[PDB]
């Protein structure tokens, strides 16, 4: 068996000098009953950095970290870390952790993204490349780019009729201007390729559906 | 102040001869105290007449003993005779004891365990522990005929373990037959006996269990897993069974005995003759001498209790008021009665109500005690 | 107090080993620590000895070769150790082949500081290896089996048969008397061949010879060779008694020869199942003068004939040939009725390691169970026996069975060695022995004694070292089987005088009032330093302190007493009961060792044995804060009306754990009673909430430190006193997180008071 | 100061064992615990793996990685190592060891710097470099977008620059995805129309796994 962590939002949409508040609760108590402290650690990860310790008991900072970090979040089984007003160098993901009984376990974390305007995606679509032909293969790439929010989902459709099998979506990823991309695939043969005569993809977000197409 | 109550006061009665036998009287007593104010408790004790006896014969069947137990054979019914005397009902049984069945104790080679006597041609057992043979019976002629039909053994060293033959006997109630009625153990030995710890020279390592072990037939199988009785053990079984030991063992052994007779709070010693002829002679002296001492003791009391006792052997006797801590009369005769003051104080109340048991080591009856407290 | 019950690692249940003793080891080069752990004879184990060190939060056991390993029964393991290396001890019994008797005594093998071999000892025929003048250094300033095959024919008169049986009777008699092992059948032929009697039943030596007057004449033809034959297919046999190791022989007993016989002799006699058979031919009468009839008896006897074949004029004669019969057939079975001496002498059954030769090993069975201590050297392979001595023979007869060797131990003198030995059977209530050398004379006698009887007294010593300057200053005598109610033990401490070494009683320790049966006293050791002051600490077992209560899920104590300058203590610092340590504990307390560091921590720790498991203890660091404070002013002027500044720090004055470590995550926890004493204070905390209840986290350093501020007490101040001192006290306190951590959480020194006292 | 250097990342096929390292540096390294913890991408998280005390070499494993891993100390060399038996493609994660807060309880203190672990059966093979023509209907706008295709390449990684590393605005380089299991990528960039054709736009793809530079220019 092993206390379980419930580590809530997924993710906080924030503003620079906002305040801003994650949430994790425990299926076990963790008030050690003798020093009376709730044995749950908070931890900071900046993307392609190991993780560094922020908080190890509930309401203690480490030092070094700077106040506007606070841990609060008693009772034993809720905990809530708040920012007094985020900032720039704040921007990452924040695991909680057990500390009282075995096995440990982590809440598998919250991240934080800077706010930005809504923004319809650029999108663009370019039929395979001459060169892949002469090898017997073919692929069709649809290029999302500098849209806003991070959440989409898109639809492949060869003459009219979608197709679920062999796409491979690229992993939407943020940038410094504050706005997200993305990308598909569309694996085929050559001799698959040429079987239809038109293609079209299809993408969806907050507005109306927005498609390109090859023939 | 101080409260005391009598809830069953039945009176002393010698019983007639189918039911009616009472010494001990009052029986419930209630008692409530004040911290720091003394109450005397009255207790009085009439020796009846013609109670009953129950009486087991725990013999060593050692080589030595070859001699004796062609006399035990045939005063079955003499004892009951003699007893007969001085009581209405009566009876009798038997047991037997060596040794452990492992070395150092008790030699292993297949031949001296199939026959441990030092020549052939002689009748010979096997070393047992502890043999249970005739279960108590009025019957004299049970006992000669399952007696006869005995035979002695061997073992290796002088020690013997007679201390597991007792200690069976007092934890094995309902094999041995045991009523609520003075019950007298007679050992009879010729060697001193083995203790706790001794088992060690032999491999055993497991001290001695308070449960009858005894199987289908009387014998203690599981005697070589279980260590021997230490004499703390065997005196505090013998109590809480309310059985009263006879020594009858012989002169080399008397000094040994007579230590532990000391430990054991009812018991007496007697010197046992080389052929055991006079075993029925120690049995009614040692009984005469053993049934004239009443002694009336105490269970263990609750936090801060205290007790004492002023023993009055007849009715004009003085109030001496020593302190002590178990009263005892000597030389009661029959058909007489005498008294105790049992004085009690306390210093903490308690935390609830509270049971005390004075009883007349030796006889069933007792005295329940329902203290209390208030302030 | 320091040992840490809420983290134990136990042995685990119904494992590979059934622990009877467990004990700490350390190689002093390698500084490797075990935990050597003893077990009895099984199927799944032979045993006798495992190392078990600490895996994956469990302790884990690997056996130790080139230890002895028994066979059977468990007669006893003893195992005892020191810096110079590990012993062992194992009792053995050998079946002499010649005599009915046995040797039970001890086999042994040293090994090194690393477990490796060094010298083996048997102890069995010990007069070989004794030497009465070794100097005691001591830093001077299958029986056999015989079936007789009677011949009935009607040419035997009923008067010659009465006769024959009376025949048969005698050589019965006699061959028992002198042979034990003797076992006898009986087969009858003729026209028919009867069993009167197999081998089953001649165990009954009384019936058998019954059976032999109660026998009826066949009288018929004579079937000789049937007879043999069916001797062999139904008498030899494990069905009927025999036994396959065991001799066989024949007596046949014919008056005349083979006639009308369906079987062919020759083909009988070689038959496979034959060989192996003594077979003896009785002849009677005047037929055997005749060549054929004396061809056939040299046939069925064996040679040489002369000493097998035999003739008698008549029936009366066979009387007489009892002599010959029973020197050819019987063995002399030899002297079975001398006395024990060494036979039983139970060698090994204690031990002590003098130095890396010479061995102390007890002697309890030595002289009639008067014991004894042989002083073996186990380079030169020679030994000396030492004891009481025997004077007259009404003396020796006086100190049978007193188990002298039950027990053995070594003190250690400003100048000189000294061994001491237990009799706990001593006069019915126990001894200590001491060797007093005089010349060439060497000998045991009795220091001190037991009161009680049966109480064991002596069955356990432990030499206490205080202040571990190599001198020997208390000697812990045990007598668990002490009785008041029950079985509740009792312990004898004793000072050792720095000048005579004489002996004199300081203190009588007992369990826990509360428990009739404790055995108080079975176990117990010196554990080196537990409370880390330098002074060594001694711990006693009371395995049964608790058996039978309730479910009886766990029953036995261990008390841990704490040593001083002036001895040990009068009352034990901890008491661990083996229901707080885990479920399935029965007795625990009947095996100690202490003194080496098995967690890491680098701190000594503990071990404990329960009848069927091993626990480890760890124990804890112990903590001595220093408290320390100053006021702002430093003084108060008459009439000031102010604001006092305090500053409280605490420190680690104690060396027991690194600085970095602090008090890791136990909290500091104080208070402060400001003029303490007065009906009316004259100051108070500026906060109450301040000053009440503190709890603090330790800065990870050596030093703590607090602000307060302090205010007069409201109103006016009364005249009785205005310029006293004003007292006030911290009192500390240290919380510790429940369960189970991975370090050992400090704990404050039990023996300094957790306070202090400053004055204004 | 206290910290923790690691072997760093391995490549290791399918069905071997891998030993890894953690040095330690700064502290007394048999008075403290090492704990270590694998940390999975695909929103895995972290999971606790077990712990060493190397004062005493005593371990401790969470049951799921009871027959996995098998830490060990050398108290000499201040270094720990974790043995991993049996990796699968699924064992695919990056590793870390720590040390215990002195003070308080906190697990992980400090960290080392990151080792990562890839357990793949595929071949060291260099990437295939497809340009993407624009379509038709693309040119009459202002902005224009091209892009190439970097398929079929192992292990990584993979660096696409456009026009030498000239041209340093509007490149988006997406995460790689593995199909099979041979490793894909693509990155778009984005020039003003009045600046394609009419200027060589080209990228430069090198996969030093290889040693292979590789040059393509779009054309429409
Ligand atoms: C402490 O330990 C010492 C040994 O270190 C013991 O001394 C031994 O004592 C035993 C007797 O207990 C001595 O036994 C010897 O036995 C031999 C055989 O005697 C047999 O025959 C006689 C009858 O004739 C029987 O009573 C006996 O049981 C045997 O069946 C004899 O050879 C010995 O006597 C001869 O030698 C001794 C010693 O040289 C002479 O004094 C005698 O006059 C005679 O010549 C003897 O009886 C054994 O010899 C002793 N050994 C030593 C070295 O002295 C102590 O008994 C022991 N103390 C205690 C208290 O147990
Ligand atoms: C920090 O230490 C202080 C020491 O004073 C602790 O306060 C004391 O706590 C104990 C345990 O709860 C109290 O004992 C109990 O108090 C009441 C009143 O007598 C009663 O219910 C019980 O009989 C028992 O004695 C004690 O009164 C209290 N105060 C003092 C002055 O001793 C405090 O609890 C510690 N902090 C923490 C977080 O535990
Ligand atoms: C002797 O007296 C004792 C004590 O009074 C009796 O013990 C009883 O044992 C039975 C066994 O089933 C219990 O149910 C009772 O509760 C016990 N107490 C009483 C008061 O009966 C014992 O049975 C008596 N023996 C004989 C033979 O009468
Ligand atoms: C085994 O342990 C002992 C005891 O800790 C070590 O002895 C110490 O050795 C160091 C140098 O290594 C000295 O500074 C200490 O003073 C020694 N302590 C004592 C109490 O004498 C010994 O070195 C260790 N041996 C090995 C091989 O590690
Ligand atoms: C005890 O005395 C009473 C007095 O009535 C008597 O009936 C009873 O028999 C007594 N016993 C003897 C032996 O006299
Ligand atoms: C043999 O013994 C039996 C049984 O005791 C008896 O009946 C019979 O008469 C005896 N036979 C002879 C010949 O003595
Ligand atoms: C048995 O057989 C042998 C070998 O054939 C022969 O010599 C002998 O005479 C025979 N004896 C009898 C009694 O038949
Ligand atoms: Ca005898
Ligand atoms: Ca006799
Ligand atoms: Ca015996
Ligand atoms: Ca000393
Ligand atoms: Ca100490
Ligand atoms: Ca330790």
């Amino acid at each position: 068996a092993a206390i379980t962590f419930n580590l809530a939002p997924e993710s906080l949409v924030v503003t620079a000098g906002s305040k801003v508040t994650f949430s994790c609760k425990a299926s076990q108590d963790f008030l050690n009953s003798a020093t009376k402290r709730n044995y749950l650690t908070w931890y900071q990860q900046r993307d392609g950095k190991p993780p560094k310790l922020l908080i190890y008991w509930a309401s203690a900072r480490l030092s070094g970290v700077p106040a506007r970090f606070t841990g609060s979040g008693g009772g034993g089984t809720e905990f809530t870390l708040t920012i007094s007003s985020v900032k720039a160098a704040d921007i990452g993901t924040y695991y909680c952790r057990q500390l009282r009984s075995r096995p440990l376990t982590f809440g598998g974390g919250t991240k934080l993204t800077v706010k930005q305007p809504k923004s319809s995606p650029s999108v663009t679509l370019f039929p395979p490349s001459s060169e892949e032909l002469e090898t017997n293969k073919a692929t069709l790439v649809c290029t999302i780019t500098d849209f806003y929010p991070g959440v989409v989902t898109v639809d492949w459709k060869v003459d009219g009729t979608p197709v679920t099998q062999g796409m491979e979506t690229t992993q939407p990823s943020k940038q410094s201007n504050n706005k997200y991309m993305a990308s598909s695939y569309l694996t085929l043969t050559a001799r698959a390729w040429e079987r239809h005569s038109s293609y079209s993809c299809q993408v969806t977000h907050e507005g109306h559906t927005v498609e390109k197409s090859l023939s | 102040r101080g409260q005391q109550e009598v809830l069953q006061d039945q009176p002393l009665s010698q019983g007639a001869r189918g039911e009616g036998a009472t010494q001990l009287a009052p029986q419930r007593v209630r008692v409530t105290l004040r911290p720091g104010e003394p109450q005397q408790l009255q207790v009085r004790f009439l020796r009846a007449e013609g109670y009953p006896v129950d009486l087991y014969y725990l013999m060593d069947l050692s080589y030595s003993m070859k001699d004796d137990l062609e006399r035990v054979r045939q005063l079955g019914h003499a004892l009951l005779v003699r007893l007969q005397e001085v009581t209405h009902s009566v009876r009798i049984g038997f047991g037997s004891f060596v040794d452990k069945t492992v070395l150092p104790f008790v030699s292993t080679v297949p031949s001296k365990l199939r026959h441990p006597c030092p020549t052939r041609l002689e009748r010979c057992q096997s070393p047992f522990s502890f043999h249970h043979v005739l279960s108590l019976t009025g019957d004299a002629q049970a006992f000669e005929r399952e007696v006869g039909r005995q035979s002695v053994s061997g073992n290796l060293d002088s020690p013997e373990g007679g201390f597991d033959a007792i200690l069976q006997a007092a934890l094995c109630q309902e094999q041995i037959g045991w009523r609520n009625v003075s019950r007298l153990l007679v050992f009879t030995s010729d060697d001193t006996f083995h203790t706790a710890g001794d088992g060690k020279l032999g491999g055993i390592f497991m001290p001695s269990d308070g449960h009858c072990h005894l199987d289908s037939n009387g014998l203690y199988s599981r005697s070589t897993e279980f260590d021997y009785p230490s004499v703390g053990q065997v005196a505090q079984a013998l109590s809480a069974a309310n059985i009263q030991p006879i020594f009858a063992v012989t002169s080399a052994a008397l000094p040994v005995y007579q230590e532990l007779s000391k430990l054991i709070p009812k018991s007496a010693v007697g010197e046992l003759s080389e052929d055991s002829s006079n075993v029925v002679q120690l049995i009614m002296d040692a009984y005469n001498s053993l049934s004239s001492t009443v002694t009336l003791e105490h269970s263990s009391l609750p936090p801060g209790v205290h007790i004492s006792y002023e023993s009055q052997c007849e009715g004009p006797e003085k109030r001496e008021g020593k302190a002590e801590d178990r009263g005892q009369c000597n030389h009661v005769r029959i058909n007489q009665t005498v008294t105790f003051w049992v004085s009690l104080q306390a210093t903490h109340c308690l935390p609830e109500p509270h049971l005390l048991r004075l009883r007349a080591l030796g006889f069933s009856e007792e005295l329940i005690v329902e203290l209390h407290t208030l302030c | 107090f320091n040992v840490d019950v809420a983290r134990p690692w136990l042995t685990p249940k119904g494992g590979a080993p059934f622990v009877l003793s467990s004990l700490l080891h350390q190689d002093p080069s390698t500084n490797q620590t075990w935990l050597l752990v003893t077990s009895p004879r099984t199927k799944r184990t032979p045993g006798p000895l495992h190392r078990c060190s600490l895996v994956q939060d469990e302790i884990l056991c690997h056996p130790v070769e080139h230890v002895p390993i028994p066979k059977g029964r468990h007669r006893g393991v003893t195992v005892v150790r020191s810096h110079h290396g590990v012993l062992i001890c194992i009792q053995v019994l050998v079946r002499r082949p010649h005599s009915l008797s046995s040797e039970l005594t001890g086999t042994c093998s040293l090994l090194g500081p690393d477990l490796r071999p060094q010298a083996q000892a048997n102890f069995f025929d010990l007069e070989n290896l004794l030497d009465p003048d070794a100097r005691v250094d001591t830093g001077d300033c299958a029986g056999t089996e015989i079936a007789i095959i009677l011949d009935g024919s009607g040419s035997i008169d009923p008067p010659d048969f009465q006769r024959a049986k009376d025949f048969i009777s005698n050589m019965m008699r006699n061959f028992y008397e002198k042979c034990f092992e003797c076992n006898f059948a009986l087969v009858q032929y003729g026209g028919v061949i009867q069993t009167e009697f197999d081998l089953r039943d001649s165990q009954d030596v009384m019936a058998s010879l019954a059976r032999v007057q109660n026998i009826t004449q066949v009288g018929s033809v004579t079937k000789t060779a049937s007879a043999m034959q069916h001797v062999l297919d139904s008498i030899f046999t494990s069905s009927h008694g025999s036994r396959r190791k065991a001799s066989k022989v024949m007596v046949v007993l014919t008056d005349g020869g083979i006639f009308e016989d369906p079987l062919n002799l020759t083909t009988v006699i070689n038959s496979p199942k034959m060989q192996g058979v003594e077979r003896f031919a009785i002849g009677v009468g005047e037929e055997f003068k005749s060549a054929r009839t004396a061809r056939e008896l040299n046939l069925i006897a064996s040679d040489p004939d002369e000493t097998h074949a035999f003739k008698v004029t008549n029936y009366m004669a066979l009387d007489g040939l009892l002599s010959k019969l029973r020197y050819n057939i019987i063995s002399m079975e030899g002297t079975v009725g001398d006395a024990l001496h060494y036979q039983l002498a139970q060698i090994g059954f204690s031990a002590q390691i003098l130095d890396e030769r010479q061995v102390l090993l007890g002697a309890v069975g030595a002289f009639d169970w008067s014991g004894g201590a042989l002083l073996y050297d186990t380079r030169s392979r020679r030994g000396r026996f030492l004891n009481q001595t025997a004077a007259a023979a009404a003396d020796a007869e006086a100190a049978q069975y007193s188990y002298l060797g039950y027990a053995v131990a070594v003190l250690h003198k400003t100048c000189s060695l000294s061994y001491i030995a237990g009799a706990p059977r001593y006069k019915h209530h126990g001894a200590v022995f001491e060797l007093q050398k005089e010349g060439r004379e060497a000998s045991f006698l009795p220091v001190l004694e037991g009161e009680q009887m049966g109480s064991y007294f002596g069955s356990e010593l432990c030499p206490v070292d205080i202040d571990m300057d190599g001198s020997t200053d208390f000697l812990l005598v045990a007598a668990p089987f002490y009785h008041v109610h029950g079985e509740e033990g009792r312990v004898y401490v004793y000072r050792l005088s720095e000048q005579d070494g004489s002996f004199s009683l300081a203190r009588i320790l007992s369990g826990h009032p509360g428990f009739t049966n404790a055995r108080f006293g079975f176990a117990m050791a010196a554990m080196g330093d537990l409370s880390q002051d330098k002074l060594t600490d001694v711990a006693i077992g009371a395995p049964l302190e608790g058996f039978g209560a309730d479910d009886g899920a766990s029953f036995g104590s261990v008390y841990i007493y704490n040593g001083h300058w002036d001895g040990l203590s009068a009352s034990p610092s901890q008491r661990i009961r083996a229901s707080t340590v885990a479920p399935g504990l029965q007795y625990f307390g009947m095996s100690m060792a202490g003194g080496f560091d098995i967690s890491g921590d680098g701190l000594a720790d503990i071990t404990v044995g329960t009848l069927g498991q091993a626990v480890v203890f760890r124990s804890r660091p112990v903590v001595r804060l220093k408290v320390s404070m100053a006021f702002t002013p430093s003084a108060l002027p008459i009439g000031f009306n102010g604001v006092v500044n305090v500053r409280l720090c605490f420190e680690i004055s104690s060396v027991t754990t690194a600085s970095e470590s602090g008090l890791r995550e136990a909290l500091l926890n104080f208070t402060l009673d400001v003029d303490v004493g007065k009906q009316r204070r004259r100051l108070q905390c500026s906060d109450v909430r301040s000053c009440l209840g503190c709890l603090r986290e330790w800065s990870s350093g050596s030093q703590l430190c607090e602000d307060l501020l302090l205010m007069p007490t409201e109103g006016e101040l009364c005249e009785e006193d205005c310029f006293s001192n004003a007292s006030v006290k911290v009192s500390y306190q240290l919380q510790t997180p429940e369960g189970q951590t991975d370090h050992p959480q400090p704990i404050l020194d039990r023996y300094t008071e957790p306070f202090a006292i400053f004055q204004l | 100061m206290v910290q923790l250097q690691r072997a760093g990342p391995t490549i290791v096929k399918p069905g071997s064992a891998v030993k890894l390292s953690c040095k330690a540096t700064g502290f007394a390294y048999e008075d403290y615990y090492i704990f270590w913890v694998r940390q999975r991408e695909g929103g895995n998280g972290q999971k606790w793996i077990g712990r060493i005390h190397p004062g005493s070499g005593e371990t401790k494993y969470n049951d799921k990685f009871k027959g996995k891993a098998t830490l060990t100390a050398d108290t000499e060399a201040s270094s720990a190592y974790m043995r991993l038996t049996s990796l699968t493609s699924e064992d695919t994660a990056v590793w870390y060891c720590g040390w215990e807060r002195s003070v308080g309880r906190a697990t992980f203190a400090y960290w080392g710097q990151g080792t990562s672990v890839t357990v793949s059966s595929a071949k060291t093979t260099p990437p295939s470099v497809y340009p993407l023509a624009p379509g038709s209907a693309a040119q009459t706008n202002s902005m224009v977008t091209l892009g190439c295709l970097v398929k079929g390449y192992f292990p990584e990684p993979v660096t696409v620059t456009w026009n030498s590393g000239s041209l340093s605005s509007g490149v988006h380089t997406f995460p790689a995805v593995l199909q099979s299991d041979l490793y894909t990528l693509s990155s778009s960039v984005t020039v003003p129309s009045s600046t394609w054709p009419s200027e060589t736009v080209t990228c430069n793809v090198a996969h030093p796994a290889s040693s292979t530079k590789v040059d393509k220019k779009i054309v429409p």
